[PDB]
């Protein structure tokens, strides 16, 4: 019964942007996303199913994450073009529809409906942004072709297009692989990750925030529904984490390195797919969403266009609260106690070990230890001597948001026993 | 095709050839009659010459068009230039057999039609798109950007109103419930003269029917009088003849389709003769359209697109939603009689201020 | 059946060869339109009739028309410009292409199925009740996708 | 349903018509003076450069055609609703109603933004 | 589109050459090119008798020619101090304004025809023919009539002319009202 | 089955298109070829498993149309001012 | 193949061409208004076969040269005559076209026969429209091979067949 509000506000603001200034359109978009969030809350553990549209714990949590990211990224952009926000609602709804169904075709429709406005919103006119959008677009359409051939061979392997069907042998495995190709591409799993670095470097910083949170959230919400076999899962995880972190070492730019860190984190998240707990993965993604939203909110306060690594140094001296929150986020992405990122890490690894895949887990853990190099080179430089650096010291909105995100990360590092019960169907 | 029989293959092919030669003769004589009607409109007179009554002019024209140096222009694409007229002619000739001229067996034994496909309007819609295909493909093929501009205008305008055609033609299918035209005709026999119910949509159809080269969008464009149109300005002997022939064929095709769908396809309430009344309504639409050929100016396709987009197609979709509302609630059909009568009275009475 | 079906498949295959081969955007587009015509023929052969005629109506009539318009407005006829050839990519991708064929061939061979069901022809008459009903939600989603795509393209140009 | 042989007949129709069409071209080809010269092949209008070399022509045609593809998709959706309407009752209609609004909004959108572009 | 709207094509009445610098459906800038009809009146008139020059003057503006012949007549009369009888003057203004209506008739015909509807070219021209007959009645020529003279006019109007002119003057107002 | 193997071959051909083609617009053409071959396979299995794949293929065609509209808008936007659409000339962003 | 050398076919095809003459006007000057009048609502060239009037040169056989031919305009006319389908005839309308007329000077070509093969001349200033009708009758009965000059000769039906074009 949230889709009602989403459709209403989307359609209304669509036309209203003609009569109303974009600022009022932004106010209405924020109110609409907040009301969708409230509707999600009041439906906590109250599944609502009309067609293949099925509201369950997975959809609930993951779409809540996407909503938080959307609210946050709308907070920053002051554009006098209301379109730059309308797509948000659109994009938001798309990702929601990605999570709330098991149907492959409607999943594809949701994929395109959320991905197109992403392709468009990366256009600040900046030349590199257009190259990024074009590369992302071509690879996305190729992945949609792969996923569609997977859906076709699925409908061949079973009379329905809903996951969980009995499933045949080699044909069903072939369909599973064809689906996993596109879904991992969308989720930044290797060797389907190439798009993410280019896209994150070219795209404007707040858009990269929205993507790296909500896109990955909804993508994994969809991925969990697949009957993903252990072997392909292991290969994707191994290659993803290895390539992501190793190549991340050499990066001199903040946003690109965050892209590689997000590839490695996709590798980490892909473990829970062994058992598909989706509760532990829910918590993992909550921690990651908080951390990345915070970090990219900081990056947006500094530079929407581009932020090199050295620019972030000395950030503490300007604002202590922001420097502390950024260091906390660095650890949360490293997965260090007593921070909730470590809770998500441990949860995913428990779900993996229960499935009995060991050597992949060993490689993943060694690579996560390797990651400390750049996690520190970003976390620790916070205190170093600031060189010449553009700084625009934000509004109070973003300050309070960053502080809340850091406090929530430290709290759920200390007290995860609050939310974790209410990440299943509502236990 | 629930209730309609099927003829042998050989008779199908021979009927095809017969309809081809009949369209040859018919469009030639209608070129004559357009010449004469245009002349009669402007108090000047037609060719009282090489006839006796003028009915030998098309033969002279056909003899001239051949031997007329069918030329392959250099700096123009070799193959597409040849191919395009064939496209425009073939896809214009076909998709006319579907139109029934009578009840089954009224062909002196077998069948008025050629084929009676279950999905008629979709086939017609496809070939309507493919005619413009041939036109502007020829426009490009000539390799003169002069003709390129004309082919672009052609495709843009004709395709816009080709869209509007669907939003118009929805309603009668809602009422009949079949996509075979003969069922629609029998529907028009029992309940009667579909257009009485669907006047507004019919209007946006008629205007849409003007777009398919008939005249007055008149930014078709013609080579004469403006930026020269496509599909000519480079064709000499047979291909230009083929283009204009196909244009006239689609002209009479639309002039025959408009009565069949909305008005009284032959199926007369009175005197019920198979062919003659259909041919009479065809000639009526031809005369009205030639009246238009003579009487009115151009549109420049900018205001034309503004008109079709803002005025025709919303009206068509509105009427379609009204009709679908009625059929879903099905309470009477009379509400449409009432609303259509009022719509016609309104669209007329606003003139007489 | 098989007699003409083989010929239709060979026409489809050759049309694909050209639509991936021909360097002239117009030649390619025309090969694609012939492909869609043959494809609608195949659809009709496969007891799904409405879909083939929509394929000719929409794709041929509407879209590849627009592609033609773009390649005529944007000359681009000799696509092989700005090479950066990477000649190694020519055979290699082909092998990968060959790869992506064999696996799929491997995926589907030795598979025989129930190719007999009483669809009673894929007329829109029988397609409606599924479409509006069980499938209505997908339809609303598609409509919303189209609304978003319109707004996207508009804001995509929107010169100021 | 409806018999398949009628569709087969449709193909035969083209086979004959196209053939006569090609025959016409052949006739036109054979009967001709065929005196090729440089000036006869010239594109147009007195010496060279009818249009010449300029920047790309207006994308407005692209706008119209994209509009057309989306709205023809709309029409292709509306036909199955057009045929089977009564059996689905008001419920069925309701969907298309909302559906229409969606694309109507699209149209209305492009109306309130306009294309001078 | 560096488009060459050629001389006499496309069907541009008054053969003229235009280099339309143009992208799309607007008009960036039209560079005109003329010289395709220069006949050399202002030169040949240096080699022709004054009386002879009435053979030259009307054939330049062929629509409103008698205004040219009239301007020439008046110029020479002022030059050498000639006196025009009032009857000559009256017939002069009558035939000149009659050719004015002829000019406007063909003007609207060619305007509507060149772009627009073809039918109303005929009716005006139909009326025009009566005008032309009038000239043929008095001058023996359709137009380009060699009638005026430096002193005055060639000869008197024949007996048959005046009723025809009254006929046309009685039918024209309804004709013009129709066109409007 | 011949039809579905043909779908496989056509999908492979469109893949070679996307890998091979230098210009954005022809890549998009190959993308449409791939999606439509997929819809062909959908039609075969819809004949097999009860008619749902037909409405599926219709919706897939609609989706392809929408993303075609947007992708062509983008292809225009990049190379309306810029030189040839050829995609190999875009290398500013490197790993 | 040129439509020649068979007793029946050549007569028949020449008959057809003669009666189907499609004019392509090359409008220059004041003769052209009388040329327009040759189709008006009092004397119409709407019977012999010249009703239809494709101003394009790709769709017409008969070229009516109506007016004074300034020399800058000569090569344009050269190409437009060359830009016709090959069975083409040139009619010289008005005094200015055939000879220099009263404009015997640097501005005008003193004989159109210089650039294009002139078939039929029609004097007058302007020639009455019916003089244009008689001119197209001359050309008509010419292409049938039914034309004799004051020397008595049968004249060849098509000029622009007798020139070593270049
Ligand atoms: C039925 C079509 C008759 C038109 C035939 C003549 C072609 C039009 C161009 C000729 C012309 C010229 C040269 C011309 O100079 C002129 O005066 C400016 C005209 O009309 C006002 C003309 O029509
Ligand atoms: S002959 Fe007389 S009417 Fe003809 S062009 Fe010359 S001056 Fe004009």
């Amino acid at each position: 019964m949230t889709l009602a509000i989403l459709a209403v506000f989307s359609v209304a603001l669509t036309l209203l942007g003609f009569v109303l200034p974009p600022q009022g359109v932004k106010r209405a978009t924020l109110l609409g996303l907040a009301l969708a969030l409230a509707s999600l809350l009041l439906t906590w553990g109250k599944p609502f199913a009309f067609g293949p549209y099925a509201v369950d714990g997975v959809s609930q949590v993951f779409t809540l994450l996407a909503l938080l990211g959307a609210l946050w990224t709308v907070g920053l952009v002051r554009s006098g073009r209301f379109e730059f926000y309308l797509l948000v609602l659109y994009a938001a709804l798309g990702m929601h529809l990605l999570a709330s169904t098991r149907h492959l075709l409607l999943m594809l429709v949701a994929l395109e409906a959320l991905s197109l406005p992403l392709y468009a919103l990366a256009t600040w006119r900046r030349g590199q942004g257009l190259e990024a959008a074009l590369k992302y677009f071509l690879l996305g359409a190729l992945a949609a072709a792969f996923f569609l051939y997977g859906a076709a061979l699925f409908y061949g392997a079973t009379g329905s297009l809903v996951l969980g069907a009995p499933g045949e042998g080699p044909l069903y495995a072939l369909a599973l692989g064809l689906l996993l190709v596109g879904l991992g591409f969308k989720a930044a799993l290797a060797p389907f990750h190439f798009w993410t670095p280019d896209v994150y470097q070219g795209s404007p910083t707040p858009v990269v925030l929205f993507m790296a949170t909500s896109v990955k959230a909804a993508a994994f919400a969809a991925l969990l529904r697949v009957a993903a076999p252990p072997e392909a899962l292991a290969l994707l995880v191994a290659l993803s984490v290895v390539v992501g972190n190793l190549a991340a070492l050499a990066q001199k730019e903040a946003k690109r390195l965050l892209a590689y860190s997000s590839i490695a984190h996709a590798g980490y998240m892909a473990l829970a797919l062994y058992t598909g707990n989706a509760q532990a993965l829910g918590f993992y993604l909550l921690t990651y969403v908080l951390a990345t939203g915070l970090a990219f909110a900081v990056l947006s306060q500094i530079s929407p266009d581009r932020v090199p690594l050295e620019a972030l140094r000395g950030l503490y001296r300007k604002d202590p609260l922001l420097g502390l929150a950024f260091l906390v986020a660095m650890l949360s992405l490293l997965g260090l106690p007593p921070l909730a990122g470590f809770w998500g890490k441990y949860l995913a690894f428990a779900e993996a070990a229960r499935a009995g895949a060991w050597g992949v887990l060993v490689l993943a853990l060694v690579t996560s230890a390797v990651s400390a190099y750049y996690y520190l080179g970003l976390g620790l430089a916070v205190f170093a001597r600031p060189e010449e650096t553009p700084f625009r010291p934000g509004p109070p909105w973003a300050r309070a948001a960053v502080v809340a995100a850091g406090v929530l990360l430290l709290a759920l590092g200390l007290l995860p026993g609050l939310v974790l019960p209410a990440l299943a169907a509502g236990g | 095709t629930w209730s309609y029989p099927v003829d042998p293959y050989w008779m199908v092919a021979l009927k095809a050839l017969l309809v081809v030669v009949g369209l040859l003769t018919a469009f030639a004589f209608m070129t004559l009659i357009e010449r004469r009607l245009l002349a009669r409109f402007q108090v000047r007179m037609g060719p009282n010459r090489v006839g006796p009554f003028g009915l030998l002019q098309p033969l002279a024209d056909a003899i001239k068009s051949i031997f007329k140096e069918d030329i392959v222009v250099a700096q123009a694409d070799r193959f597409l230039f040849v191919l395009a007229p064939l496209i425009s002619v073939v896809f214009a000739l076909l998709a006319f057999g579907l139109i029934p001229f009578g009840p089954p067996g009224s062909f002196f034994g077998y069948q008025p039609w050629v084929i009676n496909l279950d999905l008629g309007i979709l086939y017609l819609f496809a070939v309507s798109e493919l005619a413009v295909y041939g036109i502007f493909l020829s426009g490009w093929a000539s390799g003169s950007k002069y003709s390129l501009l004309g082919s672009l205008r052609s495709s843009a305008s004709l395709i816009s109103y080709e869209l509007g055609l669907g939003l118009a033609l929805l309603a009668p299918v809602l009422l009949v419930g079949s996509l075979n035209l003969n069922d629609i005709v029998n529907w028009q026999k029992e309940h009667g003269w579909l257009f009485l119910y669907a006047f507004p949509a019919f209007l946006v159809y008629l205007i849409a029917s003007m777009a398919e080269a008939a005249r007055t969008p008149f930014d078709l464009p013609e080579a004469e009088q403006e930026l020269v149109g496509g599909y000519h300005t480079e064709y000499s002997s047979i291909k230009w003849a083929l283009f204009q022939m196909a244009e006239y064929i689609h002209f009479i095709t639309a002039s025959a389709l408009i009565p069949t769908l909305f008005l009284g396809g032959w199926t007369m309430p009175v005197l019920e003769v198979p062919y003659l009344w259909m041919f009479l309504k065809i000639a009526f639409f031809l005369f009205f359209f030639i009246w238009i050929r003579a009487t009115w100016f151009r549109l420049r396709y900018d205001q034309l697109l503004r008109f079709g987009w803002g005025f025709l197609f919303p009206l068509a979709l509105l009427w379609f939603l009204v009709t679908a509302l009625v059929v879903a609630l099905d309470l009477p059909r009379t509400y449409l009689l009432y609303l259509s009568a009022l719509s016609f009275l309104v669209l007329l009475g606003a003139v007489l201020y | 059946m098989s007699l003409l079906e083989g010929l239709a498949l060979f026409l489809l295959l050759l049309s694909g060869v050209l639509v991936v081969t021909l360097r002239n955007a117009i030649h390619a587009a025309l090969a694609l339109i012939l492909n869609f015509l043959v494809l609608a023929g195949v659809y009709v052969a496969l007891d799904a009739r409405f879909l083939g005629f929509i394929q000719v109506i929409v794709y041929a009539g509407a879209i590849v028309v627009l592609f033609l318009f773009v390649i005529m407005l944007l000359f681009a006829a000799q696509g092989e410009i700005g090479f950066d050839p990477l000649v190694r990519s020519r055979p290699l991708a082909a092998l990968l292409a060959l790869g992506v064929a064999g696996i799929l061939a491997a995926g589907l061979w030795g598979l025989d199925l129930a190719f007999t069901q009483d669809l009673k022809g894929g007329l829109p008459q029988a397609l409606g009740p599924l479409l509006y009903g069980d499938w209505l939600f997908v339809l609303l989603a598609v409509g919303f996708l189209l609304m978003a795509a319109t707004v996207v393209a508009v804001a995509l140009v929107e010169p100021g | 349903m409806a018999p398949i042989q009628e569709y087969v007949g449709t193909l035969i129709y083209v086979g004959v018509a196209l053939f006569i069409g090609v025959a016409a071209l052949l006739v036109g080809a054979l009967l001709g003076p065929k005196k090729p010269g440089r000036a006869k092949l010239m594109p147009y209008e007195s010496g060279n450069d009818p249009a010449g070399e300029v920047k790309r022509f207006p994308v407005h045609f692209y706008v119209v055609a994209m509009l057309f593809i989306l709205f023809d998709v709309e029409v292709a959706f509306l036909w199955p609703y057009a045929v089977s309407a009564g059996g689905l009752g008001l419920y069925g209609f309701l969907g298309v109603l909302a559906f229409t609004l969606l694309l109507f909004v699209g149209f209305l959108y492009e109306w309130w933004k306009g294309v001078m572009r | 589109m560096t488009l060459n709207v050629g001389p006499q094509h496309p069907s541009t009445h008054g053969v003229l050459r235009l280099m339309v610098t143009l992208s799309g459906e607007e008009v960036l800038e039209v560079v005109p090119h003329i010289g395709y009809l220069h006949t050399g009146f202002e030169k040949t008139m240096e080699h022709r008798t004054y009386l002879q020059n009435i053979t030259y003057t009307p054939r330049m503006d062929y629509l409103h020619s008698f205004a040219h012949d009239l301007a020439y007549a008046l110029a020479v009369e002022k030059l050498l101090g000639a006196v025009v009888p009032p009857r000559a003057e009256t017939i002069r203004v009558i035939l000149n304004e009659l050719s004015r209506l002829a000019s406007h008739l063909v003007f609207l015909g060619t305007g509507l025809l060149d772009l627009g509807a073809l039918t109303p070219f005929f009716y005006a021209f139909r009326e025009r023919e009566t005008i032309l007959d009038l000239f043929e009645w008095v001058t023996g020529q359709r137009f380009h009539h060699n009638y005026i003279r430096i002193g005055g006019v060639k000869e008197d109007l024949p007996e048959e002319f005046v009723p025809e002119l009254k006929k046309l003057l009685e039918v024209l107002p309804h004709r013009i009202d129709e066109y409007e | 089955m011949s039809y579905l193997l043909t779908s496989a071959l056509l999908f492979a051909l469109g893949v070679y298109g996307v890998l091979t083609r230098r210009t954005a617009i022809l890549v998009f053409l190959s993308i449409e070829l791939m999606l439509n071959a997929a819809n062909l396979s959908l039609v075969g299995f819809a004949r097999a498993y009860g008619l749902d794949g037909q409405v599926a293929a219709l919706m897939v065609i609609a989706v392809a149309a929408a993303e075609v509209a947007v992708g062509l808008g983008l292809i225009v936007a990049i190379f309306r001012h810029r030189e040839s659409t050829a995609v190999d000339d875009l290398s500013e962003l490197r790993g | 193949r040129e439509g020649i050398l068979f007793t029946t076919l050549e007569k028949l095809v020449a008959w057809g061409r003669s009666n189907s003459l499609w004019p392509a006007t090359f409008g220059l000057a004041c003769c052209a208004i009388e040329m327009m009048a040759s189709t008006d609502a009092r004397n119409d060239l709407a019977r012999f076969g010249s009703e239809v009037f494709r101003a394009s040169p790709r769709q017409a056989d008969v070229m009516i040269v109506a007016g004074r031919l300034s020399k800058k305009m000569a090569p344009v006319m050269r190409r437009v005559w060359e830009q016709m389908p090959d069975p083409k005839w040139v009619i010289s309308m008005g005094a200015c076209a055939s000879s220099g007329g009263m404009f015997n000077n640097y501005a005008i070509v003193q004989n159109v026969d210089s650039v294009v093969p002139v078939d039929v001349y029609v004097p007058g200033c302007p020639p009455r429209p019916e003089a244009l009708i008689y001119a197209v009758m001359q050309l008509q009965k010419k292409v049938r091979g039914q034309a004799y000059n004051e020397r008595g000769e049968r004249l060849p039906p098509v000029a622009a067949w007798k020139r070593t074009r270049g």
